[PDB]
């Protein structure tokens, strides 16, 4: 966790990518929350098994259940990027976060199927502003979750 | 129920004004805000150590930290669906199921109202407005009947 | 009047509203040069704007033209302002009534108020590039529509 | 003008104070709006014969044209507060806003009567983050356009 939180939170380039790209996903944080979701579950089918209680998530917005979800998942996201400047922060927080994964036995390697839907989404928000690096600085901050669980 | 209290709160203007209002204060420091309603809850109701036993020692606390930075990003959400009732209610019932499985009751969570009014009072000062304390348990309501 | 009509359809259209909102995200990353590039364009394609903006003075100078750079970022917190009224017809339409004024008295009408949305598609291919839909365009003419009734 | 700017932007005291107060205010941009509006309207009647446009402004919200003036306002101060890391942006920014106002034959002087409106605002809408020097931090900023007009 250590390392991962150094990596994200030592890196100006990591830090300023995830600031401007949450930038333009906080213009529709409902939007944001049902297309990465969306993504996932196109993406990841396999995915689908830790969401039952959800039923239909074909439905998208439709399914308040699959709504409320979408919608919560994104303030998770907020409470993150504002933590970036500070590592005991980040730290703390997401652990927080992992507690509940690690009881629905969400592995790091299972909770690392969020990486290239995640890209696809940021792809469809950023327009000319999506680059390699953004994604990867998605990538190095779901790899602090992944540590943690 | 949970409907029909959603309905009255996303109806009532001025209730609205008072929730974003305190809010805007209120969140102006998230984490010491945070900490201040945690730890007038631990205060006031003891019983609450015990749910949250998993914190450990909460009389320098990561795990509390974490958790009450966390709680606020909660509260923001249910702020930010206060004009559309079907999010309000969709957030709420989300919100609800953790709650739910750690048999939390309705008036357990209520417990909450009390540290709330405290917590507004040392961050409004002189500007602090009891109509504002009842706005807030007014939401507060709308979360108990989905427990 | 139209504004009211044409106010109610633009509220009730959620994947409309959505598409504003995606792209407003991307346009005002960079307000002021985006704002600068939407005038550009303009100056482009209704080059008798010019005359309209005639105070600017020398509008080829871009961001080395202070009052150009004025306005094209002012200009950009109109649009931040129609797309918060989005979700609200009353809010809407009362903001929208409000811009009309200054525009109603400089004498420029529907039609030349439409010369915009040309402007709006050739800043929104520059900004969103492989990820550019006409459905955008679309978007903003209908916001646009709003106005140009009021006029 | 300049001497105004530099004022404004030489102190990260105030650009600070302007910031934070601001983000307070965003929190509900239309009842801040409002909320301005009313007070100048209590605090100085005399502004009154400048908005005969408006109709009867102690309407507040019911009033359309007041409700639209007042949303508005705050576009500017978005704007205001939005640009102050670049003098020459402030500046290019008041001059334009200055053109409207000088047309209506609005003084310096006159304009200045938002100044205790804007106090009485933010002691209103501020709780216990309020002081003075957030206060004088909105006089010296509301001074930059006084002096461009
Ligand atoms: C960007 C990545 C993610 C974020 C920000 C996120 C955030 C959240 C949040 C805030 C909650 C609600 C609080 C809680 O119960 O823990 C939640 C619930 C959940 N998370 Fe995630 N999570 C993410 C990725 C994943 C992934 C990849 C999976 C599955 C492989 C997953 C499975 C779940 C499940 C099953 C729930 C409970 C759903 C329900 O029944 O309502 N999460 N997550
Ligand atoms: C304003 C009221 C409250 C808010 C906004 C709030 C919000 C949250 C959030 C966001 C979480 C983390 C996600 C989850 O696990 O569900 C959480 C966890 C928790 N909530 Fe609440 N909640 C509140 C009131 C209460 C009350 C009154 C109690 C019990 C007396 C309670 C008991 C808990 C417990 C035990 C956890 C798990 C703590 C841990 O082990 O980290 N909640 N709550
Ligand atoms: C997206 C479309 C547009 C937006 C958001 C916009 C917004 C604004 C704003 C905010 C101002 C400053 C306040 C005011 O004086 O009214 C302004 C001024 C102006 N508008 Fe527009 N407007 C747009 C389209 C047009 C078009 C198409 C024309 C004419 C072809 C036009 C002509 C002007 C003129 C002449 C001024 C005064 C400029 C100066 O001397 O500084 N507007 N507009
Ligand atoms: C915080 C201070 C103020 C801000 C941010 C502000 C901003 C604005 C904005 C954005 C507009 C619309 C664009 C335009 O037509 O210029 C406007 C219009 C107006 N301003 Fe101000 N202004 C302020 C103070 C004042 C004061 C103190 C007066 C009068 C003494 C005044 C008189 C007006 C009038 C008469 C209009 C046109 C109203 C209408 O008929 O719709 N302004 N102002």
């Amino acid at each position: 966790v250590d390392a991962a939180v150094a990596k994200v939170c030592g890196s100006e380039a990591i830090k300023a990518n995830l600031r401007r790209s949450w930038g333009v996903l906080s213009a529709d944080i409902e939007a944001t929350g049902l297309m990465l979701m969306s993504n996932l579950f196109t993406l990841r089918p396999d995915t689908k098994t830790y969401f039952t209680r959800l039923g239909d998530v074909q439905k998208g917005k439709a399914n308040s259940k699959l709504r409320g979800h979408a919608i919560t998942l994104t303030y998770a996201l907020n409470n993150f990027v504002d933590s970036l400047d500070d590592p005991s922060r980040l730290k703390c927080v997401v652990e927080k976060f992992a507690v509940n994964h690690i009881n629905r036995k969400i592995s790091g390697d299972a909770f690392g199927a969020i990486v290239e839907p995640m890209k696809e989404t940021l792809k469809a928000r950023m327009g000319n502003y999506y680059s390699d690096d953004v994604a990867g600085a998605w990538a190095a901050l779901v790899g602090v979750v992944q540590a943690a669980l | 129920r949970v409907a029909e209290l959603a309905n009255a709160v996303v109806s009532n203007a001025d209730q609205k004004d008072l929730l974003r209002m305190s809010w805007g204060v209120l969140s102006v420091d998230m984490e010491g805000t945070g900490l201040m309603l945690m730890a007038n809850l631990f205060k006031t109701s003891p019983s609450a150590k015990g749910k949250f036993a998993r914190l450990g020692d909460v009389s320098d606390n990561s795990k509390l930290r974490g958790h009450s930075i966390t709680l606020m990003y909660a509260l923001q959400n249910f702020v930010d669906a206060l004009d559309d009732v079907e999010r309000l209610k969709c957030v709420v019932e989300k919100f609800a199921v953790n709650h739910i499985n750690r048999q939390i009751s309705a008036d357990e969570f209520g417990e909450i109202v009390g540290p709330l009014r405290q917590t507004l009072k040392a961050r409004m000062g002189n500007y602090f407005d009891e109509d504002t304390v009842a706005a807030w348990a007014s939401l507060v309501a709308v979360v108990q009947a989905a427990l």
